[PDB]
């Protein structure tokens, strides 16, 4: 029995009405539970037997069934409700889970601050050069970082990582790393990170000159 | 209060064996079913096995039948997952739960890999109103690494990225913090990096 869960993710403000759906591939009667999972934390049971609120869990959470379709509703989103939600059928063995729904907190657009860092003296001594671009305190998550070396657009030699939403202001941070051998690094002068974002009226570039203090 | 605590996780060679334990408190496992559920990177939640400790009856997911064994010792109020012929696909956080699954443990991490432990190099991201400075934590295995600033005294504004797997099969992450520009010539900033799997602790001073 399959559990198809929609949507994969959603943004919402405190007080909103949020709806998550799960469709079983076949009948599972009312044998359905909803779980909340926060990163690095144990799954927590919210709703059992499709419609019943687990003792202790806030009243805003509710579940419903109609045929093969199951719906998890949060009537009024409180700040601590930010998490990932999973449906589960336990009608047959094996019990199976939905792919999850990540609920994130909606906020006003914020442009990223940008910083660029040359490789450390220490790393260069080892024969490798990691150039790093940091994007801070921005929203929404979608951002484009574009490495340029002597105005030559780079491809397939950087990796990036984005943080989860900040606890206090709900922004993201992004780290982008361009790693070159010391030999390749020293064949070029100007290293640049170009940032495109919704909060930027035009792409922002930070750059440095190789070797300048 | 009902509690479940998993242990036994760690780094294991493919084809090897590893035994996880799930210690129960505040209830007797004789009265319930105990389950193992796992969360492999990007695979969601996957049920692994269940046992009824009173009669020892067991069920398994098809993917682990035969090569995993779940068991229980009621006199220890503890259940177990014996994992054999371990595969890369078995790399996951393993949770215990009981019967809806109303209580879960915090999980225990299992990493199935032929790679050796390796501690990170830690490199400064040195500062050029406000300023950003940080550290780059590069070339470690396995996850996880923890990062603090000034031995935990500096928390506000600290942002630490998830790890990235490099083409070399080694992890890297970075952490950055925004500080007052006026603080730069006088306030000491140190990133404290711990990598328990290799017993590596590095405290790196970041200077302008």
């Amino acid at each position: 029995i399959q559990m198809t869960q929609s949507p994969s993710s959603l943004s919402a403000s405190v007080g909103d009405r949020v709806t998550i759906t799960c469709r079983a591939s076949q009948d599972v009667n009312t044998a359905v539970a909803w779980y909340q999972k926060k990163p690095g934390k144990a799954p927590k049971l919210l709703i059992y037997s499709a419609s019943f609120l687990e003792s202790g869990v806030p009243s805003r959470f509710s579940g419903s069934r109609s045929g093969t379709d199951f719906t998890l509703t949060i009537s009024s989103l409180q700040p601590e409700d930010f998490a990932t939600y999973y449906c589960q059928q336990h009608y047959t063995t094996p019990p199976t889970f939905g792919q999850g729904t990540k609920v994130e907190i909606k906020r006003t657009v914020a442009a990223p601050s940008v910083a660029i860092f040359p490789p450390s003296d220490e790393q260069l001594k080892s024969g490798t050069a990691s150039v790093v671009c940091v994007l801070n305190n921005f929203y929404p998550r979608e951002a484009k970082v574009q490495w340029k070396v002597d105005n030559a657009l780079q491809s397939g030699n950087s990796q990036e990582s984005v943080t989860e939403q900040d606890s206090k202001d709900s922004t993201y941070a992004l780290f982008s790393v361009l790693t070159l051998s010391k030999a390749d690094y020293e064949k070029h002068k100007v290293y640049a990170c170009e940032v495109t974002h919704q909060g930027l009226s035009s792409p922002v570039t930070k750059s440095f000159n190789r070797g300048e203090c | 209060e009902v509690q479940l605590v998993e242990s036994g996780g760690g780094l294991v060679q493919p084809g090897g064996s590893l035994r996880l334990s799930c210690a129960a408190s505040g209830f007797n496992i004789k009265d319930t079913y105990i389950h193992w559920v796992r969360e492999a990177p990007g695979k969601g939640l996957e049920w692994v096995a269940r046992i009824y400790p009173t009669n020892g009856y067991t069920r398994y997911a098809d993917s682990v039948k035969g090569r995993f064994t779940i068991s229980a010792d009621t006199s220890k109020n503890t259940a177990y997952l014996q994992m054999n012929s371990l595969r890369a696909e078995d790399t996951a956080v393993y949770y215990c739960s009981r019967w809806a699954m109303d209580y879960w443990g915090q999980g225990t991490l299992v990493t199935v890999s032929s790679a050796s432990t390796k501690g990170p190099s830690v490199f400064p991201l040195a500062p050029s109103g406000t300023a950003i400075l940080g550290c780059l934590v590069k070339d470690y295995f396995p996850e996880p690494v923890t990062v603090s600033w000034n031995s935990g005294a500096l928390t506000s504004g600290v942002h630490t990225s998830p790890a990235v797997l490099q083409s070399s099969g080694l992890y890297m992450l970075a952490s950055a913090v925004t500080v007052p520009s006026s603080s730069l010539g006088t306030q000491t900033y140190i990133c404290n990096v711990n990598h328990k799997p290799s017993n590596t602790k590095v405290d790196k001073k970041v200077e302008p």
